[PDB]
């Protein structure tokens, strides 16, 4: 007798074990990034005689 | 063929995955191994 989930299961000759294992892990990385630049120039002149 | 003693007496499951219980132990890598003690036997003793 072989029990998975609820299930009736048959191990064959060749197989030694075959068990479900939880095994659970995840990474999540996340970016996030800005960059602002602002110039301005203002020149007058004037002359008169 | 004749099988006496009502085989099993009508009890049909083990525990879930008794299968990973029997499975081995390594320390210094943290993974599991191969199974190695049967605890699939009965003995004939039905423990109910």
């Amino acid at each position: 007798p072989h029990y998975i989930l609820n299930t009736r299961f048959r191990k064959p000759y060749n197989v030694e074990s075959y068990t479900p294992q939880t095994q659970g892990k995840y990474e999540f990385i996340l970016k996030e990034y800005e960059s602002y630049s602002d110039f301005e120039r203002n020149v007058t002149e004037k002359m008169a005689s | 063929e004749d099988s006496e003693r009502r085989p099993s007496c009508d009890i049909d499951k083990p525990p879930p995955n008794i299968e990973l219980t029997g499975n081995g132990y390594n320390e210094l890598t943290g993974q599991f191994r191969n199974r190695v003690i049967n605890t699939k036997s009965f003995g004939g003793q039905c423990r109910k």
